[PDB]
């Protein structure tokens, strides 16, 4: 007859229960701006190279 | 005082006072350094390693080999080796003895000049000499004439020596030593 607390809480719950949306939103969006450095791990690489040849 | 001799015939390196029957101990002249990020923070980082210490430690170390073809490749590395050998094995100070040096014959002056320069300056040492292998080989073998073949770690030799004299024209010198053979082995 209505739109109610009962239904709104249903929607709320389902929202809370839906893992796919929130996890995808955080992980996939945050996955893209991942990386910028002249790695010191690569500093190791360079140093080794210096020692290499 | 007393008199001390370094062997720098390549391979493990031999050092001992006059009149001992055999050198106190002997070291490969490997030199080696780290290969990987040092990730035990507890560890002290030492950046260069030599001798049986390295021979144990080898795996993450990687080797440099400071003598090619009997020619000593990189001086400061040698200096590291040399310093270590004195202090760690020998417990000896450069003043303490004359010191005697052991040379491939017929090879570039530079080894002479820098070796002496360093060891008189960097070490300060009463008396210095550099001597050609075959002479020692005769003295030990005790026949005043001869011809010697000794193909060590390093460059491989023919010298006839007659009693009391050199025939430097006679002499043949070859880079065929066992290391390169071994690399053929693979
Ligand atoms: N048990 C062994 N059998 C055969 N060859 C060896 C043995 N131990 C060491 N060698 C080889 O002998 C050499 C040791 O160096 P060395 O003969 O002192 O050279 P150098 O004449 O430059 O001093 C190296 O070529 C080493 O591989």
């Amino acid at each position: 007859x209505x739109x109610x607390x009962x239904x709104x809480x249903x929607x709320x719950x389902x929202x809370x229960x839906x893992x796919x949306x929130y996890x995808x939103x955080x992980x996939x969006x945050x996955x893209x701006x991942x990386x910028x450095x002249x790695x010191x791990x690569x500093x190791x690489x360079x140093x080794x190279x210096x020692x290499x040849x | 005082t007393t008199a001390l001799v370094c062997d720098n015939g390549s391979g493990l390196v031999k050092a001992g006072f006059a009149g001992d029957d055999a050198p106190r101990a002997v070291f490969p002249s490997i030199v080696g350094r780290p290969r990987h990020q040092g990730v035990m923070v507890g560890m002290g980082q030492k950046d260069s390693y030599v001798g049986d210490e390295a021979q144990s430690k080898r795996g993450i170390l990687t080797l440099k080999y400071p003598i090619e073809h009997g020619i000593i490749t990189n001086w400061d590395d040698m200096e590291k080796i040399w310093h270590h050998t004195f202090y760690n094995e020998l417990r000896v100070a450069p003043e303490e003895h004359p010191t005697l040096l052991t040379e491939a014959p017929l090879n570039p002056k530079a080894n002479r000049e820098k070796m002496t320069q360093i060891m008189f300056e960097t070490f300060n040492v009463p008396a210095m000499y550099v001597a050609i292998q075959a002479v020692l080989s005769l003295y030990a073998s005790g026949r005043t004439t001869g011809i010697v073949l000794d193909s060590g770690d390093g460059v491989t030799h023919n010298v006839p020596i007659y009693e009391g004299y050199a025939l430097p024209h006679a002499i043949m010198r070859l880079d065929l030593a066992g290391r390169d053979l071994t690399d053929y082995l693979m």
